[PDB]
C-alpha cells in the first residue's frame, strides 16, 4: 500500500450468516490497494449498529459475533481504518434464529427399511414425523463405512459385492443442524 | 449475476443493500451559527467543577465553520465535523433538521450523534409522500405529557403498532459530547418478528423523508456566557435501512429524470415495483415472499396482439392460475390469446397459429354459400341446398343452376 | 529420624522438648531504675546488725544499668545480671512484668529469682488467648484475704482443679538476695497423675502469656535511705514446659508469617494440631494418647475428587471406623469414593477404577433405547420391546422398524 | 579445647529413664569442642529443677538421681560450666513409677506344658493370670542350659538330640522387672 494520506475507501463485500445465538460475518478489503489499511472497526447491535464495537487486524477477513439473542434483528456495520481515521462503512442486517431450533435437538429418522434389489443394489427408505439433508451410510456386517447424501426420503445403493449382508443407517440435517445415526436395517444382496 | 434469480433461471426474492440513506444527501437546517461570526461556550467537567471554554463560530473561515454539510459527510472520529445551531436556541425555540431521501426507503433506524450534550426534548417525524404530510415516528422528553402531549411509554398493542411513543431514553445531559440517539422503528412493535407478513408494519417503516426537531436543551442561568453555551451540535446523521423495491429489485438507480427508482427485475414496474410491467398482466401483482417470489407473467398473444388486460372473472374461473386476455388481435385472429382465426376466416395449417399469415382468407361464394364462415381447418363453407365445393361455386351432380339467387341450385 | 513415627513407619505420640519459653523473649516492665540515674541501697547482715550499702543505678552506663533484657538473658551465676525496678515502689504500688510466648505452651512451672529480698506480695496470671483476657495462676502473700481477697491455702478438689491458690510460701525476706519463687501448675491438683486423660488439667496448664505483678515489698521507716532501699530485682525469669502440639508434633517452628506453630506430622493441621489437614477428614480429630496415637486418615477418592468432607452419620453407621465421603467426582464418576461410573456411563475395565478414562461413555440409542443408562460393566443398554445390541440401534431377528419413535420395532 | 574466654554452649543431647524411686540420666557434650568444658551442673526437683543441684566431672556422660518419690513428675536441667561461668541449660521431665510396681515382686508363669513335636523339636506353652518378655530355658535331665526370649505365650524349641528327655523353664519380665524360673516341665523327644 502506497500512502496513508487519506482514510481507506469502503470494504468491497459484506456477508452475514446468522446462527441462533451467534452471527458469522465475512468481508473483503477495498478494491484500491494503494491506501494503507490498518484494520477494521466492526460495530453491531439490535436495530442499529451502535450497541458494540470491535477493532481487528488488517489481515482479518472474518469475524464471529458471539453473544446474542434469539429471534433478534441485528444491524452490522463495517469500516476500514488507518492513521488518517476511519472511512465510510458498509452495512448488512440479520435476524438470529429462534431458541426453538436448539430446544429440541434433532432426532434421527424412523421406519427405515432396506430391501435388496439385485446382486449390486439395495433400496433404502425411511420416514419422518416432521411436517432437509439425509445422510445414508453403509458397511459390511472391522470393515468400514461408505457415505452418501440425499435430498429425498429414499436412496438406492449401488456397487455392492453380491450375496453379502450390509448395514444401512441414516441421519438428517435441518437448517445446518444434524441428528444422530438412525437405527440400522440389515439386507443381504442377491446372488448374481 | 442477478441476485433476483437463483442457481438456474428461477425468480427469487431480492432486497436492496442496507444503506445509510442520509450519507450523500443535503439536509436543511433552521439555524446554523457563524452567520455573523458569533461566540459559543462549551462546558467541561474536570473532577467535580464546571470549566467553561469559549470559541468562535465563523462561517467564512473553514476551521471555525459548522455547515449542515457536516451533518452527512464522512464520519471520521479522528477528524470530526459538526453542524452547529446558534446560541440561545432554547425553549420555546425549535431547531429543525429536515431531509429528503427522494425515494421510498424502508427505514430500520435513525441515528443522531451529538457534539453537544443531548437535547432534553426532540421529535422525529417522517413524510410518507415526498414532503407533503408528516407523521410522528418517535418522541424523546423528560416531560412527555407536557412537551409533546404524549403519555410517556404507552404499551404498544397489535391494534396500534404505528403509534408514536414518547420516552425519556437517551435524554441524559451525559455524555456532554459525543452522545447518541438511535431510534429503532421496529423496537417493541408486537408483530415485528412477522414483518414479512404484516402490511401495517411494512407501511410503518416506509418513508420518503425524515424531519428531526430539537425542542428543549439542557439547563446546566441567564448570563451571556450561559446563553452562548446553549446550542445544538450534531457530528453525524444517519437514516439506516433499505430501498423499498417490494422484494422485486436488488438495486435502486437514477432514471431519465434523475429520479431514484428500483431497478426492477420481476417483470415488475413503477418506482417501487408495485405493479406489473406492460403485457405482463396475466396475474395480479404480489409483493415478494420468502416462500413464493411472485413475478408478473407475460400473457400469450401469439404475436397478434401488442396489448393486454387482466380479467378477474377469468382468473377466478380458470382455477386461480391465469389470467389475462389479449386486446385487439391483428392479422385476422380472435382472442383470448388470438389462438384462432376470426369468424370469417380459416387456418393455413402450413404455418402454426403464431405466424403472420397463419390466418388464411375464407372465401365463400356470395350465391352458392348460405353464410360467410369457413370450417376452421377443413376449409369448407356453409353451402346451400344443392351446391358443393370449398367455396360453394358449383351445383352438385344431379343439379343445375336457377335464376334465383336465394335458391341457386335445383335437382333434375 | 522422626520421633513421631516408630521403628517402622507407624504413627506414635510425640511431644516437643521441654524448654524455658522465656529464654529468648522480651518482657515488658512497669518500671526500671536508672531513667534519670537514681540511687539504691542494698542492706546486708554481718552477724546481728544491719549494714547499708549504696549504689548508683544508671541506664546509660553498662556497668550500672539494669534493663529487662536482664530478666531473660543467659543466667550465669558467676556473672549476674538483674532487672531493677526503681525505688519507693511500695504498696499500693504495683510493679508488673508481662511476657508473651506467642504460642500455646503447656507450662509446668514458673520461676523467678531475686537479687533483692523476695516480695511479700506477688501474683502470677496467664493469658490463654494472646493477651486479651487473664486468669490467675498463683497468689503469694502473708495476708491473702487482705491483699488478693483469697482465703489462703484452700484445699483443691476434683471440682475445682483450676482454682488459683494463695499461700504464704516463699515469702520470707530471707534470703535477702538470690531467693527463689517456683510455681508448679500441677502441684496438689487432684487428677495431676491423670494429666494425659484429664482435659481440665490439660486446659489449666495451657498459656499464651504470663504476667507477674509484685504488690508488696518487705519493711525491714520513712527516710530517703529507707526509700532508696525499697525495690524489686530479678536475676532470671523462666517459664518451663512444652509447646502444645497435641501429641502430634515433636517441634514448633516459624511459618511464613514468622508466627510460631507446631511442625505437625500426623496429617494434622493448625497451630496446635487441633485439626486434621485437608483431604484427611475420614475420621474425626483426636488428641494423641500414650496407648493410641490418633492420626487423621486420608479418605479414598480414586483420583476423581480433589475435596473431602466428614459425615458423622456414615461414621456411626459403618462400624465406628470410617468415615468421610468425597465431594464432587470429576471424570464422570460417582461418590462416595467415586468408586464407580456415574449413572449414564459404564466401566472401561481395561483400566482400573482409579484411571482418568476408567469411566467410558455409555451411549444408548435415542430411539432404540428405553433409557439412558448402561449396565455398569457388560455395556448393555435398556433396549425397548423389539430392539437389540449394545446401544440399541437394530431390531432383533423377526422384527422390523416402524414409523413410531415410541414403539420402534414390531414383529412379523 | 582451645579457649575458656566464654561459657560453654548447651549440651547436645539429654535422655532420662525413670525408675520407681530413681531416675537415670544420660547426655553428651556441646558440639563445639573449642570451648573448655570443666564439668556439668545437674539440677532437679518435683515440678521445677530447683530442689537439688549436683556438680560433676567434665568426662561424666551419665548420672543417677537416686532418692526420689513414686508417681512424681520431676523436672531435670543440665548445664555445662567453666571458669567463665555456666552456659544455657537443657531440660527434660520424667514421672517416676509407682510403688505398686515394686509392691508385689514379679511371679513366674503357671500352667506350663512341654509336648514333644518331633525328634528335634518340643513345643512349650504357659499361662498368665495378669490381665512382657518371657524367657525360656532348657537343659538335659551336669550338662547345662540353653536360653531363648519370646514376646508370646508359646515357644517351639528346635535342635534337640532325639530320644532325650529335656527340662524347660520360663520366667517373665514386666517394665524391665523380672520374676524367677517357673516350674519345670519334662518332655522326651521322639526317636528319629
Ligand atoms: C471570520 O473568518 C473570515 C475568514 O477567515 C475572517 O476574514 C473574518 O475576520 C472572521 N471574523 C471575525 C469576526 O474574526
Ligand atoms: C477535518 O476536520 C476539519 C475541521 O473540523 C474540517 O474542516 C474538514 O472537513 C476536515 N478536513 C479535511 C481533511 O477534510
Ligand atoms: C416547534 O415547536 C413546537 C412546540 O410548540 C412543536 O409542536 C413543533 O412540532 C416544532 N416544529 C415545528 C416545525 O414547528
Ligand atoms: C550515667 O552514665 C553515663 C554513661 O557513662 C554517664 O555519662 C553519666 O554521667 C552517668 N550519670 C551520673 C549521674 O553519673
Ligand atoms: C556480665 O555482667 C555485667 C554486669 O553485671 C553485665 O553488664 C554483662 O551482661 C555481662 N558481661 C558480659 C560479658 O556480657
Ligand atoms: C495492681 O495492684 C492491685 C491492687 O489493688 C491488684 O489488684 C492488681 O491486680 C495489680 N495489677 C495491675 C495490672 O493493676
Ligand atoms: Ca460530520
Ligand atoms: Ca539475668
Amino acid at each position: 500500500g502506497a500512502d496513508e494520506s487519506q482514510v481507506p475507501d469502503q470494504p468491497s463485500s459484506l456477508h452475514v450468516r446468522p446462527q441462533t445465538n451467534c452471527i458469522i460475518m465475512s468481508w473483503t478489503p477495498p478494491l484500491n490497494p494503494n491506501i494503507v489499511v490498518r484494520g477494521y472497526i466492526i460495530g453491531y447491535g439490535v436495530g442499529s449498529p451502535y450497541a458494540e464495537t470491535v477493532r481487528v487486524d488488517s489481515k482479518q477477513r472474518y469475524y464471529s459475533i458471539e453473544r446474542l439473542e434469539s429471534s433478534s434483528h441485528y444491524v452490522i456495520s463495517l469500516k476500514a481504518f488507518n492513521n488518517a481515521g476511519e472511512g465510510v462503512p458498509l452495512y448488512e442486517s440479520a435476524t438470529t434464529r429462534s431458541i426453538t431450533d436448539v430446544s429440541t435437538p434433532m432426532l434421527p429418522p424412523v421406519g427405515v427399511q432396506a430391501v435388496a434389489l439385485t446382486h449390486e443394489a439395495v433400496r433404502v427408505s425411511w420416514a419422518d414425523n416432521s411436517v432437509r439433508l439425509y445422510t445414508v451410510r453403509w458397511r459390511t456386517s472391522s470393515a468400514k463405512y461408505k457415505s452418501e447424501d440425499t435430498t429425498s426420503l429414499s436412496y438406492t445403493a449401488t456397487g455392492l459385492k453380491p450375496n453379502t449382508m450390509y448395514e444401512f443407517s441414516v441421519m438428517v440435517t435441518k437448517n445446518r443442524r444434524s441428528s444422530t445415526w438412525s437405527m440400522t436395517a440389515h439386507a443381504t444382496t442377491y446372488e448374481a | 449475476p442477478d441476485p433476483c434469480y437463483d442457481e438456474h433461471g428461477l425468480p427469487r426474492r431480492c432486497i436492496p443493500d442496507f444503506v445509510n440513506s442520509a450519507f450523500g444527501k443535503e439536509v436543511k437546517v433552521s439555524s446554523t451559527c457563524g452567520k455573523p461570526p458569533s461566540r459559543y461556550c462549551v462546558v467541561t467537567e474536570k473532577g467535580e467543577e464546571q470549566v467553561r471554554s469559549c470559541h468562535l463560530c465563523n462561517a467564512s473561515d473553514p476551521k471555525r465553520a459548522h455547515p449542515p454539510s457536516f451533518l452527512t459527510d464522512l464520519n471520521n472520529p479522528h477528524n470530526l465535523t459538526c453542524w452547529q445551531s446558534d446560541s440561545y436556541v432554547q425553549y420555546p425555540h425549535n431547531v429543525t433538521l429536515t431531509l429528503s431521501l427522494g425515494k421510498k426507503f424502508e427505514v430500520t433506524y435513525v441515528s443522531l450523534q451529538f457534539c453537544s450534550p443531548r437535547p432534553e426534548s426532540m421529535a422525529i417525524y417522517k413524510s410518507m409522500d415526498y414532503g407533503k404530510t408528516w407523521v410522528p415516528f418517535q418522541f424523546y422528553s423528560t416531560q412527555c405529557r407536557k412537551m409533546y402531549n404524549k403519555p410517556s411509554r404507552a404499551a404498544i398493542t397489535k391494534q396500534n403498532e404505528q403509534e408514536a411513543i414518547c420516552t425519556d431514553s437517551h435524554t441524559d445531559v451525559r455524555p456532554l459530547s459525543g452522545g447518541l440517539i438511535a431510534f429503532s422503528t421496529l423496537d417493541g412493535r408486537p408483530t415485528a418478528h412477522d414483518f414479512d407478513n404484516s402490511p401495517v408494519l411494512q407501511d410503518w417503516v416506509t418513508a420518503t423523508d425524515i424531519k428531526v426537531t430539537f425542542s428543549r436543551l439542557h439547563t446546566f442561568d441567564d448570563s451571556e456566557l450561559a446563553r452562548d453555551s446553549y446550542f445544538y451540535a450534531v457530528s453525524d446523521l444517519q437514516v439506516g435501512g433499505r430501498c423499498k423495491c417490494n422484494g422485486h429489485a436488488s438495486r435502486c438507480v437514477r432514471d431519465r429524470d434523475d429520479n431514484l427508482v428500483c431497478d426492477c427485475k420481476h417483470n415488475t414496474a413503477g418506482p417501487e415495483c408495485d405493479r406489473c410491467k406492460p403485457f405482463h398482466y396475466d396475474r395480479p401483482w404480489q409483493r415478494a415472499t420468502a416462500r413464493e417470489a411472485n413475478e408478473c407473467v407475460a400473457c400469450n398473444c401469439n404475436l397478434h396482439a401488442r396489448r393486454c388486460r387482466f380479467n378477474m372473472e377469468l382468473y377466478k374461473l380458470s382455477g386461480r392460475k391465469s389470467g389475462g386476455v389479449c386486446l385487439n388481435c391483428r392479422h385476422n385472429t380472435a382472442g383470448r390469446h388470438c389462438h384462432y382465426c376470426k369468424e370469417g376466416f380459416y387456418r393455413d395449417l402450413s404455418k402454426p397459429i403464431s405466424h403472420r399469415k397463419a390466418c388464411k382468407e375464407c372465401d365463400c361464394h356470395p350465391v352458392g354459400a348460405a353464410g360467410q364462415t369457413c370450417n376452421q381447418t377443413t376449409g369448407q363453407c356453409p353451402c346451400k341446398d344443392g351446391v358443393t365445393g370449398i367455396t360453394c361455386n358449383r351445383c352438385a351432380k344431379g343439379y343445375q343452376q336457377s335464376r334465383s339467387p336465394i335458391a341457386p341450385c335445383i335437382k333434375i
